[PDB]
């Protein structure tokens, strides 16, 4: 059993509400909101049991509120967001609220809270076939995955094989780039790897894919601009393998 | 009111052991909880300390509780990839509430079997003249240096394990937007492998 967060980041404008959703493990009596601003400690926001709160700090202030709908799900609102409010959320629960009770976290949901939503732009993805001199020097294949020119900083990047995703032979940076360092706004650009064995490239009906999450704005926030409503989206790149 | 931790960051080789500690209030203690945290995973719990001078372990991993003197010790034997996260410490009063500290950062270095270090170009799959340069296949005794050049743009590296063979290999992108960049100089600011192949 594990405690469930969806989605992984959400963005945005400040001033805005935004609501948190966990999923407890089903026979845990306690329930936990913890944050973490980026270079900061994971901090208590507040703990509930039996349909009521337990325990609050005071980063759980006025604009802060818990819900408990039903026997399944954990709402954490936060009625009008702040730039401060940028951090992972972290969802916890425990059997009971002993010494020896374990709080077993949740992925956390990364809050990112804009002042304005003008600079938002989804990334450009493109993949890049494995070399010749490196397939007939170590009969490995890597391509390589790299999203463009995005903002804000903190999208999914996921490699698909023949339709399935991909973990083994896999590695993508843990951090994006910035385009232009400074630039307080700036794009960012951030890379991945697949490698896998050259036979394996070289059969042209294996079918290889980068796709990115893009986690931008939602139909609720407005948009005034010519270019189209950075929205979050997927955008992917393809390559199919090469005899030669 | 404060959790200590330090060595706040520490790098060790595949296969090699280490510790670092956590210094928590010894006033109103009730528990300990250590956790790693692995890069976008769940924290995961590792285990609960209440008694003073207990010892706790998950696999390869133990800890240590001094209730009196208020700190812990944690312990990685034979560190595995895995073991590469932040290691949390918290500390619980009566209260619900967990009081974290800034955690141990723990960098577990691959062993790098036959290093064959090399640059390699990789162009895109679309038509279009784009192009990436790919250096890899190095020990971890390499460091990737950034670009003294503004519009050059030098990844960190990371380690892939491949499972269809039980291979792992480092490797780093660099790509520049300049009409004259080459792969043979994209790396120039790294001390690279003497015996680093450039393809011709």
């Amino acid at each position: 059993p594990e405690v469930t967060q969806t989605p992984s980041h959400q963005v945005t404008q400040m001033g805005q509400e935004v609501i948190l959703r966990c999923v407890p493990i089903s026979n845990h009596l306690y329930f936990y909101w913890y944050r973490q601003i980026l270079g900061q400690k994971v901090e208590f926001l507040v703990s509930f049991y039996n349909n009521e709160i337990s325990e609050k700090s005071e980063i759980f202030d006025d604009q802060f509120s818990v819900e408990r709908p039903d026997g399944s799900n954990f709402t954490l609102k936060i009625r009008s967001t702040k730039l401060e409010d940028s951090a992972m959320y972290f969802c916890a629960s425990s059997r009971l609220a002993g010494g020896m009770d374990e709080q077993f976290f949740g992925p956390g949901t990364r809050l990112t809270v804009l002042e304005d939503l003008k600079n938002v732009f989804p990334p450009e993805v493109a993949v890049f076939e494995p070399s010749e001199a490196e397939i007939s020097h170590t009969q490995k294949a890597t391509l390589v995955c790299l999203a463009t020119g995005f903002y804000p900083d903190h999208v999914e990047l996921s490699w698909w094989v023949n339709g399935k995703e991909v973990h083994s032979g896999v590695c993508t940076d843990p951090q994006p780039l910035k385009e232009q360092p400074a630039l307080n706004d700036s794009r960012y650009a951030l890379s991945s790897r697949l490698r896998v064995s050259a036979t394996f490239w070289q059969n042209p009906r294996n079918h290889f894919r980068c796709q990115v999450q893009f986690y931008g704005l939602s139909e609720n926030d407005e948009w005034t601009q010519d270019r189209a409503k950075p929205v979050t989206q997927i955008v992917s790149a393809e390559a199919w393998g090469r005899a030669d | 009111l404060n959790v200590e931790q330090s060595p706040q960051s520490l790098h060790v080789q595949e296969g090699d052991s280490t510790n670092f500690t956590c210094s928590f209030p010894s006033s109103n203690f009730y528990a300990l909880h250590w956790y790693r945290w692995e890069t976008a995973k769940s924290p995961e719990a590792l285990f609960v300390m209440t008694l003073n001078g207990d010892e706790k372990k998950k696999g390869r991993i133990s800890a240590t509780l001094n209730t009196k003197e208020g700190y812990s010790y944690l312990y990685i034997k034979g560190s595995q990839p895995e073991d590469s996260a932040t290691y949390l410490c918290a500390f619980k009063a009566a209260g619900n509430k967990l009081t974290f500290g800034g955690g141990t950062r723990v960098l577990v270095k691959p062993n790098i079997q036959n290093p064959d270090p090399a640059v390699y170009q990789l162009r895109d799959s679309k038509s279009s003249d784009k192009s990436v340069c790919l250096f890899t296949d190095f020990d971890s005794q390499t460091n990737v240096s950034q670009s003294k050049d503004s519009d050059v743009y030098i990844t960190d590296k990371c380690v892939l394990d491949m499972r269809s063979m039980d291979f792992k290999s480092n490797s780093a992108v660099a790509w520049s937007n300049k009409s004259d960049f080459a792969c043979a100089n994209a790396f120039n600011n790294s001390i690279i492998p003497e015996d680093t192949f450039f393809p011709s």
